[PDB]
């Protein structure tokens, strides 16, 4: 029964609206794409001191209601409505743990959920989209503070409506 | 709704609105003078229902009813498996006067019948994007169980069924959650899920398939 909402109280949409994820201790700090591993193109999800607000997102669920709910699998990704190609995953990936990455497909549910966390909300991961959830954190290596599972310590954020594009 | 029209007023006269803070969040079926079905997704703690609508100005459709409704009781085996068994019964807190705009209407018995042509009705997106001033109605055709199987499974289960997909894109689509399916003159199924964007060609929608749920829609409303 409880309706995700944003900053000014809206329910946020169902696909159709971008938004912020604006973490409630590090509003000077925003996500971004990096590097991780070898990997020679930005494919992890950082919080970056350097950009803020950083990346929108839209978050999407398949069934046929325009709000999103913290019951619902949602996927989570960059990019306009009309892309998948920003879709995100959770990935291992040494020495990180299991990482927030981008990648070009996405399923018909994805295995987020967005939960009221103190002040705001936190993600989280739900592997198989089973029943247990695991936080989504920070994870600090190589300088950069990458989102990934870090169970009990979550990233709590509140979710600012992108119409300043 | 995708690719339809507004309805001819009043010729949907079981549709309901389900709005929070004065917006249209989903729809329900009246099927009863007291009871509202819509889709177990849609659940809330309380609802205010509008009746009798074809804009949703209240203020400016005579013969409409807002009313409260606190009592909700979602299908026990909603959601298991993901997104099956998506109906709930919502109870009003006091039977409506059925007119000629607010009228329940049957389920069928009978499970959908392959190719057969059925009616949605809804407040939610239009091809452009944007929300309708007043309900829409199109045509979408049952699609079969192995083509409904085909595209969704590993998440087809027989509490859904799948209807469109056409080269005309006639769909359903954000905000018509919980409306009706109408086939052959009774209420078929509830708009549900389906893939997005609305309206793809060779891509239906999937509806709760209310022939499964006569037994235990009877029995939650005599209890
Ligand atoms: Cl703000
Ligand atoms: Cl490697």
């Amino acid at each position: 029964s409880s309706v995700v909402v944003d900053t000014n109280g809206q329910p946020v949409s169902n696909g159709a609206d971008a938004y912020y994820l604006v973490p409630v201790s590090h509003g000077h700090a925003g996500l971004a794409l990096a590097k991780i591993g070898n990997e020679a193109e930005p494919r992890a999800v950082v919080l970056d001191p350097h950009h803020r607000p950083g990346l929108p997102v839209r978050f999407e669920s398949p069934l046929a209601i325009n709000i999103i709910k913290e019951s619902y699998f949602l996927n989570i990704k960059f990019g306009p409505s009309s892309s998948d190609s920003g879709v995100w995953d959770v990935i291992q990936q040494d020495p990180i743990g299991l990482a927030v990455k981008v990648t070009d497909t996405k399923s018909l549910l994805g295995p987020f959920k967005v939960e009221k966390e103190g002040e705001g909300y936190k993600i989280v991961y739900y592997p198989e989209r089973g029943q247990t959830g695991l936080d989504i954190g920070l994870v600090h290596r190589n300088d950069k503070y990458y989102l990934a599972v870090k169970d009990g310590e979550p990233c709590v954020f509140k979710i600012r409506k992108a119409t300043d594009e | 709704i995708i690719n339809g029209e507004d309805c001819s007023p009043h010729s949907q006269p079981w549709q309901a609105a389900l709005v929070m803070e004065n917006e249209l969040f989903c729809s329900g079926v009246l099927v009863h003078p007291q009871w509202v079905l819509s889709a177990a997704h849609c659940f809330q703690n309380s609802y205010t229902i509008g009746l009798g609508l074809h804009s949703l100005e209240a203020d400016q459709e005579p013969g409409s009813q807002m009313v409260e409704a606190s009592l909700s009781v979602r299908h026990p085996e909603y959601n298991r498996p993901l997104l099956a068994n998506d109906l709930m019964l919502i109870k009003l807190d006091e039977s409506v006067s059925e007119s000629d705009t607010i009228r329940s209407i049957s389920i069928a018995s009978q499970c959908p019948t392959a190719g057969n042509s059925c009616l949605v009705s809804g407040w939610g997106l239009l091809a452009n994007g944007r929300m309708p001033t007043v309900l829409q109605c199109v045509n979408v055709s049952v699609v079969s169980e192995e083509v409904c199987s085909k595209l969704y499974d590993p998440l087809y289960h027989p509490s859904m069924f799948c209807a469109g997909g056409g080269q005309d894109q006639k769909d359903s689509c954000n905000g018509d959650s919980g409306g009706p399916l109408i086939c052959n003159g009774y209420l078929q199924g509830l708009v549900s899920f389906g893939k997005a964007p609305c309206g793809q060609v060779g891509v239906p929608g999937v509806y709760t398939n209310l022939c499964k749920f006569t037994e235990w829609i009877e029995k939650t409303v005599q209890a």
